[PDB]
This record gives structure tokens, C-alpha cells and sequence, in this order.
């Protein structure tokens, strides 16, 4: 048809839909299940009779045959469209290898026969979603976290910071500390339970140390969570100790800098005269930036590291979980973007 | 032929009638903000109010033919009064190396624009122009006008965010041309043509050290020629035409010299390429033997420009040191080496000055490499950690308080003067002070 498609292939979830829409129409797990075959939610529900594989690791496509299965499923089963009729905008992780981008392009044209396509950098689309072209994006999803400084649409490659810690590691950590509290979460089903607890009850403390002291007594911070079998458990300081790992990677044995430090280091790799425009346009994007209180905590941490006269502004929209896809939806809809599409003609060249 | 007695008056009078009082006022606000970077919004606005006042009256068909002469004369006299309403120079306005202008969020912009459209527009033209005033006047006028037009249409749009993205992408070419011309013209203003040419050759050498002098020397001269011609030009499109044209020559010459330039030259638009190449840091310098100063002969023989450029290129592509440092020591060194040719006993002057400069240079480089140690190869937080560890070993005596203080001053210096585009004016004086500590 004439409606462009937008597909954000994430390590954990595929966000897919049509350009012009305000939200993705399909969101499902980036997994493929082999009989020991299915894709997405059906694979997860049938995981018992199949073996699961994740084609995308740390945001980079690593298994092309499985990726083709995910894309085929996205087009025909989820979106119910014919690829040959729609220009397709795909996303890639920052610093994605050139050979990777080339392969994605080759597959889209030769295997799916799309009429046109484009591959955009995820972090840049997150920034565009806010109607800005300059700023620094903290994109944290399920498998990887990046800080990408952007000036008028150009992502400074030497300033990009990558932290190998994201949603999946936070889930595994919450599982660990909930277990130390007396509960038992080890099975695959129990891992899904913990992910739900994380997404529903965790939050970032403004002052970690003080919050720990406050919990040590009062129960004003405790909350109840009903398990599948009905048992009601209590979640205490685990609520904020889980995402604290983003700021203190040492909680999981990682020696790396936390997200407030990668943000700061990213900005410092940029010229002095544009740093002010990064500090004042710090965009947060991705499911792992959804913790209540994360923006205020980042505001605090960055203020403590930056010059006293620097204006610090964190941009964290309620819909930031899908900012990448949304930015792609807006971009692909712009009349002035229609000349950016790589046509099949130009490709066969 | 020398311009007539009334050149100035007739020039202004013409633009006033052609543009209209409103547009002429906007032009003046940009023009004077540009002229007085340090002037407050109040001071610049008052000056503009007077200028527009006398212009309208003195340009009226049938007005006192001598009206303009005195009114303008009285204006300059009114600026004499100590603590006058008008801004003043200490003539010459130093370039702004540390702009503080920050564009508000889209929501803040629209709220402010809705509250007071006129005030918002004036405040923007003033703050923007005083911060990026080294860009050619025509670009500043065109940019501020297009920016304000974007604010007007997008804030009242049915889908503000979508409109803002659309217009920012359309405004990109002009936005970059304006911002980038302000920066390169600020560095040109600070350096002057001769040093600007040297600096630009140094930066190219560090960015593409595997290239031949013939690949970069013409590029360094072209950008220098463009700046000396277009930065202070009244032409309505000198920079707008030349800059993009420079980018094509840069890529034709360097797109295959190394991966980074190959990537930069794959960008879609000329300004996209310029931004990429401008922000590009120095590459990892290949390991090569030392380079000796030019011989006595090559220094004194007529027509030595090529010999000196080659030396500049050879030293720059193998010496791990920021451009602000190299430019600072290279000019006095080459100038001093040439002071010998003017004496009767040139050789004698060379036997005593050659060794002396060679040691002064090696020393300078050593102190500079120490000042910037670990900065370019590490993230800032990690760099500061290694710095603390280096200073501790060097000063086992210093207290924890003293060491912390030293770490902060040194890391602050490095974050400002150890990068390829460090501010010339600021770093020249900071390097002098920081060198006396080693
Ligand atoms: N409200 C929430 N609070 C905390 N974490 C959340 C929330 N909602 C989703 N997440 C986590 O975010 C991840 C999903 O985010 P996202 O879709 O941005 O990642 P992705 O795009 O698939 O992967 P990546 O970008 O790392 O390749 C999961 O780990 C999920 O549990
Ligand atoms: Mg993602």
C-alpha cells in the first residue's frame, strides 16, 4: 500500500506498526522456538515443547535465519500485510556493524521484496520522538544500555557509551535478592513472575542510603503481590535495590560505571561549546528507564557531576517505553523523508 | 573611487525604506547584539530604540539633510557617559568561546511564546546573536527569522511535536551553517590568518596522519581563504556558498584516506559532512622517528613556505599533543629560527640558536604531554581516577585534601584544553599558567 511500516527489532521485544500511528500495533518477544517451530508469544506459551533462541543479543542481530523467521512473523501474522506493498523503516543499535546493516538491507530487498526501506539508529529516533534534533539519549532496554550524544541528527560515534547491563540483568538480580529474602524464584515460570514484580513494584530511590534506613523499620514502603496460585507475598526494599543496580553496577559484580556516569562521560567526549545542549536535552528511552523516580535521580546525579552553572533537564515522557518506535513513526511519515527511502531500483544498482 | 560623504546615511536609509520599520528594527537588534556580545538585553534594546528613532526621522523624504549627521554624533557622545544606557567595549569585540545560550524545551518555548510573542522574539534574537555573533550577519538574520517562523507555526499546530521535527529537519542546513560559521570564524578571529592557516593544517594532519602533505595543504589553505573572505563579508551568501563547496573538495581528497573520513563523506548533505569532519578527534598517530628542525639553508633560502608547511605537517602527524599546544609553540619557534638569516654571521647564530630551540621545543612537548596525560585515551571519570593515582605517586607527601584540589584543577584544565577543538584565546593564557607548575 502507501502506508510505511516501522519495525523496532529489540533484544527482548519487537515493536512493529504503521508510520503515522501513535503507538506500535504489535509488541511481542523477539524469540523463536524450535520443536526440540513458533515465534513471539506463542513460542513462550509453548516453550515446554520447544527450544527458545533469541536472534538479537545486546541489540545486534546474530542469527539471520531466526531473524528472517521473526520478520516473516511480524509481516504476515502480527501486522497481516504483504511486504512487497510497504516501504519499511527498520532500526539498528548504535555502533551496529556496517556488514550487519548491509545484510538487513539485502534480506529486506531480496527475501521480502520490499519496495523501499531505511535503517535508522534507535537512539536518534528516541530524540526525534520529542521533536528535537540535538541532545543526549540514554536508551536502556532488555539486553543493552547506551548513551548517544546527537547534534542536529548526527550521533557522535567517538562519544557513544555502551553499558552491558539492562532489563534482563535487573530481572535476574531481583530474582536473586527475593530468594535471599526467603522466597524461591528459579524456574522459567518464576522468572516471568519476577519480571512482572519488577515492572509493577520497583522504583528508583532519590537517596538510596536513606531509603534503606526508612525500610529498615516502617512498612510504608512495602507492597503486596499476588502470585499465580493466589499466595500474597511482600516486597520491601527489593523494590528499590533492584534498579539501584543501574547506578551501582557493583550490585551484580560489574566493575563498570553506572548510567549517571556513562551519561556524564558521553557528554565529556563532546566539544565544550555543545555540552550545554546535551545537559539541557537528556532524553531517556526504553523499557528499563520506566522506573518511577529514575528521572529525578538522574537529575540529582548529573547535577552533582556537572558545572554548578549548567542547566540540567531530563526528558522522560510517559510513553518513553516506545520512544524509538514512535520516533520512527513520525520520521517515516514526514514528506521530506520520502526522498531518504532506499528504493529497490537504487538497490538493484 | 572613494565613497561619497553620505555613503553610510544613504545605505541605512535605503534598507529602512526597503525593509520597513519593523523588519529594520529586527535587523538592528541582531546587528547590535552581534556588535556588543556582552551587552545586556536592556542596554542593547535601548541602543536599538535610539538607532531606529533617528533613522526613521533622518531618512524621511524632505527631512533635514544634516539630521543624520548630528543625531548619530550625539548617540556616540551619549555612550561616553560612564554607566550609560548603551553597551560598550573596553572598537573590537572578543569572540565568544563559551556560549551559554540554551534552547528551552518545546513546551517551554510554546508557553513563553504564547504569553508574550514580541518579547519572546526580541529576547531570542538578542540572546542568540550575542552568543553566536561571529557568524556572518546575513546568516544570523536569516536563521533567527526562520527559527521564529518555526516557533510561530509549530506551537499553534494540531501536532506540535510532529511539526517541530519537520521544521527542525528543514532548518538543519541553515542552523548548522550559522552555528559552524560562528565557531570557525571565532577561531579565525582569535588566531588571525597566518596562525589560522597553521592551526588548520595541524588539525588536518592529526585527523588524517596517513595522508601526503599534498592531500591536506590545499584544504588548509582553502578553508583559511574562505574564512578571511566570508567571515566579515557583507555579501548575502559568501559563507553559504563557499562552506558547502569546501566540503566537496575535502571529500574528493580524503574520502579514501581512512575509515573515519570514508564514514563522514557518506553523510547525505554538505553540512552533515562538515559537522562530522569538524567534530572528528585526532586519529591514533602512527609511530615514526623524530623530525628535526629545518636546516639553516632551507630556512634562509627564498621561498621557504613549502619547507615550513612540510615541517609543520611532519611534526603534527607524529606528535601526540593537542592542536592548541602545537600552534602555540610552533609559531614562535619558526619565527625565532628565522631571526638568524638577518645576521652577518648566520651560521654562528644557527649553531647557538638551533640547539637552544630544539631543547625548548622538546621540553614544551614533554610538559604538554604531561598536562594532557591519560585524557584522550580514557572516559572522563576513569581519566580522573588515573590522574589521582599518578599525582599520589608523584606527591606521597600531599594530604588527601591537597591531592583532591590538584586533581580538580588539572582535570578541569584538561577538559578545556586537551581536545582537538579547544578554545584558542582561553587556552593560550591557561597553558601559560599551567606550564609554570611543571
Ligand atoms: N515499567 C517497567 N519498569 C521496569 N522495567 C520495565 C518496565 N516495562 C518494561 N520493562 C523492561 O524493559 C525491557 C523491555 O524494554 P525494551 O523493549 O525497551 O527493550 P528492547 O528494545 O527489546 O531491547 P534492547 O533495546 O536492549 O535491544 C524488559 O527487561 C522489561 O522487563
Ligand atoms: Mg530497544
Amino acid at each position: 500500500e502507501t502506508t510505511a511500516l516501522v519495525c523496532d527489532n529489540g533484544s527482548g521485544l519487537v515493536k512493529a506498526g504503521f508510520a503515522g500511528d501513535d503507538a506500535p500495533r504489535a509488541v511481542f518477544p523477539s524469540i523463536v522456538g524450535r520443536p526440540r517451530s513458533y515465534v513471539g508469544d506463542e513460542a513462550q506459551s509453548k516453550r515446554g515443547i520447544l527450544t527458545l533462541k533469541y536472534p538479537i543479543e545486546h541489540g545486534i542481530i546474530t542469527n539471520w535465519d531466526d531473524m528472517e523467521k521473526i520478520w516473516h512473523h511480524t509481516f504476515y501474522n502480527e501486522l497481516r500485510v504483504a511486504p512487497e506493498e510497504h516501504p519499511t523503516l527498520l532500526t539498528e543499535a548504535p555502533l551496529n556493524p556496517k556488514a550487519n546493516r548491509e545484510k538487513m538491507t539485502q534480506i529486506m530487498f531480496e527475501t521480502f521484496n520490499v519496495p523501499a526501506m531505511y535503517v535508522a539508529i534507535q537512539a536518534v529516533l528516541s530524540l526525534y520522538a520529542s521533536g528535537r534534533t540535538t541532545g543526549i539519549v540514554l536508551d536502556s532496554g532488555d539486553g543493552v544500555t547506551h548513551n548517544v550524544p546527537i547534534y542536529e541528527g548526527y550521533a557522535l560515534p567517538h562519544a557513544i557509551m555502551r553499558l552491558d547491563l539492562a532489563g534482563r540483568d535487573l530481572t535476574d538480580y531481583l530474582m536473586k535478592i527475593l530468594t535471599e529474602r526467603g522466597y524461591s524464584f528459579v524456574t522459567t515460570a518464576e522468572r516471568e513472575i519476577v519480571r512482572d514484580i519488577k515492572e509493577k513494584l520497583c522504583y528508583v530511590a532519590l537517596d538510596f542510603e536513606n531509603e534503606m534506613a526508612t525500610a529498615a523499620s516502617s512498612s510504608s514502603l512495602e507492597k503486596s503481590y499476588e502470585l499465580p496460585d493466589g499466595q500474597v507475598i511482600t516486597i520491601g526494599n527489593e523494590r528499590f535495590r533492584c534498579p539501584e543496580t543501574l547506578f551501582q553496577p557493583s550490585f551484580i559484580g560489574m566493575e563498570s560505571a553506572g548510567i549517571h556516569e556513562t551519561t556524564y562521560n558521553s557528554i565529556m567526549k563532546c566539544d565544550i561549546d555543545i555540552r550545554k545542549d546535551l545537559y539541557a536535552n537528556n532524553v531517556m528511552s526504553g523499557g528499563t528507564t520506566m522506573y518511577p523516580g529514575i528521572a529525578d535521580r538522574m537529575q540529582k546525579e548529573i547535577t552533582a557531576l556537572a558545572p554548578s552553572t549548567m542547566k540540567i533537564k531530563i526528558i522522560a515522557p510517559p510513553e518513553r517505553k516506545y520512544s524509538v518506535w514512535i520516533g520512527g513513526s513520525i520520521l517515516a511519515s514526514l514528506s521530506t523523508f520520502q526522498q531518504m527511502w532506499i528504493t529497490k531500483q537504487e538497490y538493484d544498482e | 573611487l572613494e565613497r561619497g560623504r553620505d555613503y553610510e546615511k544613504n545605505k541605512v536609509c535605503k534598507e529602512f525604506s526597503h525593509l520597513g520599520k519593523e523588519d529594520f528594527t529586527s535587523l538592528s537588534l541582531v546587528l547590535y547584539s552581534r556588535k556588543f556580545p556582552s551587552g545586556t538585553f536592556e542596554q542593547v534594546s535601548q541602543l536599538v530604540k535610539e538607532v531606529v528613532s533617528l533613522t526613521e526621522a533622518c531618512c524621511a523624504e524632505g527631512a533635514d539633510p544634516d539630521c543624520y549627521d548630528t543625531r548619530t554624533s550625539a548617540l556616540s557622545a551619549k555612550s561616553c557617559e560612564s554607566n550609560s544606557p548603551f553597551p560598550v567595549h573596553p572598537l573590537k569585540h572578543q569572540p565568544q568561546e563559551f556560549p551559554t545560550y540554551v534552547e528551552p524545551t518545546n513546551d517551554e518555548i510554546c508557553e513563553a511564546f504564547r504569553k508574550d510573542p514580541k518579547e519572546y522574539a526580541n529576547q531570542f534574537m538578542w540572546e542568540y546573536s550575542t552568543n553566536y555573533g561571529q557568524a556572518p550577519l546575513s546568516l544570523l538574520v536569516s536563521y533567527t527569522k526562520s527559527y521564529l517562523s518555526m516557533v510561530g507555526s509549530c506551537c499553534t499546530s494540531a501536532s506540535p511535536t510532529v511539526c517541530f521535527l519537520k521544521e527542525r529537519l528543514q532548518l538543519k542546513h541553515l542552523s548548522l551553517l550559522t552555528t559552524l560559521s560562528n565557531r570557525v570564524c571565532s577561531q579565525y578571529a582569535a588566531y588571525g590568518e597566518k596562525k589560522s592557516r597553521l592551526s588548520n593544517l595541524i588539525k588536518l594532519a592529526q585527523k588524517v596522519p596517513t595522508a601526503d602533505l599534498e592531500d591536506v595543504l590545499p584544504l588548509a589553505e582553502d578553508i583559511t581563504n574562505i574564512l578571511s573572505k566570508c567571515c566579515e563579508s557583507a555579501s548575502e551568501d559568501c559563507m553559504a556558498k563557499e562552506l558547502p563547496e569546501h566540503t566537496v573538495k575535502l571529500c574528493d581528497n580524503l574520502s579514501t584516506k581512512n575509515s573515519k573520513f570514508e564514514d563522514c563523506c557518506q553523510e547525505k548533505t554538505a553540512m552533515d559532512v562538515f559537522v562530522c569532519t569538524y567534530f572528528m578527534p585526532a586519529a591514533q598517530l602512527p609511530e615514526l622517528p623524530d623530525v628535526e628542525l629545518p636546516t639553516n639553508k632551507d630556512v634562509c633560502d627564498p621561498g621557504n613556505t613549502k619547507v615550513m608547511d612540510k615541517y609543520t605537517f611532519e611534526l603534527s602527524r607524529r606528535t601526540h599533543l593537542p592542536e592548541v599546544f602545537l600552534s602555540k609553540v610552533l609559531e614562535p619557534t619558526l619565527k625565532s629560527l628565522g631571526e638568524c638569516c638577518d645576521v652577518e654571521d648566520s651560521t654562528t647564530c644557527f649553531n647557538a640558536k638551533g640547539p637552544l630551540l630544539k631543547k625548548e621545543l622538546s621540553s614544551f612537548i614533554d610538559k604538554g604531554q604531561e598536562l594532557c596525560a591519560d585524557y584522550s585515551e580514557n572516559t572522563f571519570t576513569e581519566y580522573k581516577k588515573k590522574l589521582a593515582e599518578r599525582l599520589k605517586a608523584k606527591l606521597p607527601d600531599a594530604t588527601p585534601k591537597e591531592l583532591a584540589k590538584l586533581v580538580n584543577k588539572r582535570s578541569d584544565f584538561a577538559s578545556n584544553c586537551c581536545s582537538i577543538n579547544s578554545p584558542p584565546l582561553y587556552c593560550d593564557s591557561e597553558i601559560d599558567a599551567e606550564l609554570k607548575n611543571i
